[PDB]
Formats: structure tokens, C-alpha cells, sequence
């Protein structure tokens, strides 16, 4: 309601636990200590032929 | 389309809260008109 919930400062502290766990989702995909999504991917291209 | 689903569904909830505001207000306004209501009583009484 724009004016209501004067615990705006709580909801800011929770979305910043969401994004926080976000970063984290991020992280923690170590499938070979390459990790896919977060940090530096180096693009590869999977050899078929 | 969940995106807009979870939208509408904390916009109901928003509303709600909204339309309870408004009853608050308005009741607190109807208690205003009777004492005002009161106060001119006493003023055409006070005419003595």
C-alpha cells in the first residue's frame, strides 16, 4: 500500500537473503571443477563427429 | 503465465489490505460526522 509496512527494512534484509541464495545457485555447480553457469565458463563445443 | 498468476494473487492481497485501510477510514470518518453531528446539537442548544 506504499505507506503500510513500516518493516520495508525487514522485506529488504529477506530479498537480499533471496539474492544472496541466488549467487549461491550460482555457485555450487561444480560438475568437474569447471563450474557451468557462475564464474568464467570458457564456452566450449562438445565434439560429436 | 505464473509470473502474471503470482502477480494477480499478491495483487488480491494488496487490495485486500487496501480495502481494509479504506474501512478503517471510513468508520473513523462516521464517528467524525456524529461528533459533529454532536457539536452542532450543542451550538443550536447554545442559542439559549
Amino acid at each position: 500500500g506504499s505507506n503500510s509496512d513500516a518493516d520495508r527494512a525487514a522485506l529488504q534484509k529477506e530479498v537480499a537473503a533471496q539474492q544472496a541464495e541466488l549467487t549461491r545457485i550460482s555457485d555450487t555447480t561444480t560438475f568437474g571443477g569447471r563450474k557451468l553457469l557462475d564464474g568464467s565458463f570458457g564456452t566450449t563445443s562438445f565434439q560429436v563427429g | 503465465l505464473s509470473n502474471q498468476i503470482s502477480g494477480l494473487n499478491v495483487a488480491t492481497r494488496n487490495a485486500n489490505d487496501g480495502i481494509s485501510l479504506a474501512q478503517t477510514a471510513e468508520g473513523a470518518l462516521q464517528q467524525s460526522t456524529n461528533i459533529l453531528q454532536r457539536i452542532r446539537d450543542l451550538a443550536l442548544q447554545s442559542a439559549n
